[PDB]
Order: C-alpha cells, then sequence, then structure tokens
C-alpha cells in the first residue's frame, strides 16, 4: 500500500489575525486644570459708607 | 462622535519543507479449494511482507 503522507491542510494560525484586532491603542481626552487665571473685584468692595446729620 | 476608515494590504510569503519515514508489515494467508470432472485439489498459504 502507499502512505498519505499527511502534510496537513491548516495554514499558520488565527493567532495573527486574533493579535490585528488585540490591538488597545491609546484613548482618552485632556479635561479640567486647563489654564485658569481669573482677575476682578466683584467679590468684595470699599468705598466711604458711614452716616451723620 | 468618531468615524474611521482603514485600508489594510498584506503580502505573507511562506516556506514549507518535510520528511517522512514509513515502516510497513503485513501477512497474508489464503485457503483454495479446486474441483474438476475428476479432479480435486486445496491449497493453504501464507505470506510475510515488510516495508
Amino acid at each position: 500500500v502507499k502512505k498519505e503522507a499527511a502534510e496537513k491542510l491548516l495554514e499558520k494560525v488565527p493567532s495573527d489575525v486574533l493579535e490585528m484586532y488585540k490591538a488597545i491603542g491609546g484613548k482618552i481626552y485632556i479635561v479640567d486644570g486647563d489654564i485658569t487665571k481669573h482677575i476682578s473685584l466683584e467679590a468684595l468692595s470699599e468705598d466711604k459708607k458711614k452716616i451723620k446729620d | 462622535q468618531s468615524t474611521q476608515n482603514t485600508d489594510s494590504q498584506t503580502r505573507t510569503i511562506s516556506k514549507n519543507t518535510s520528511t517522512s519515514r514509513t515502516h510497513t508489515s503485513e501477512v497474508h494467508g489464503n485457503a483454495e479449494v479446486h474441483a474438476s470432472f475428476f479432479d480435486i485439489g486445496g491449497s493453504v498459504s501464507a505470506g510475510f511482507s515488510n516495508s
């Protein structure tokens, strides 16, 4: 009789395609602190306000 | 929201090689009954094949 030999049908593995999608990449955006300056006097005042006759 | 479009062209050049070694044994049997007008025979055979 003649031997099969068996060279196989399956080629490589999914693992390369699996690794392709497995890509995670970079996520999220900068927020919160930004720059922050601010300056004006809407908080408190100062002006002569007494009483007399 | 964001949309992403992606194109990918992959060229995979692959090599393979192989050997194989087969060792085959075989044990054959046979019996035979022949009959004629006046001649009747019988035969027994056995075979031993390596490969």
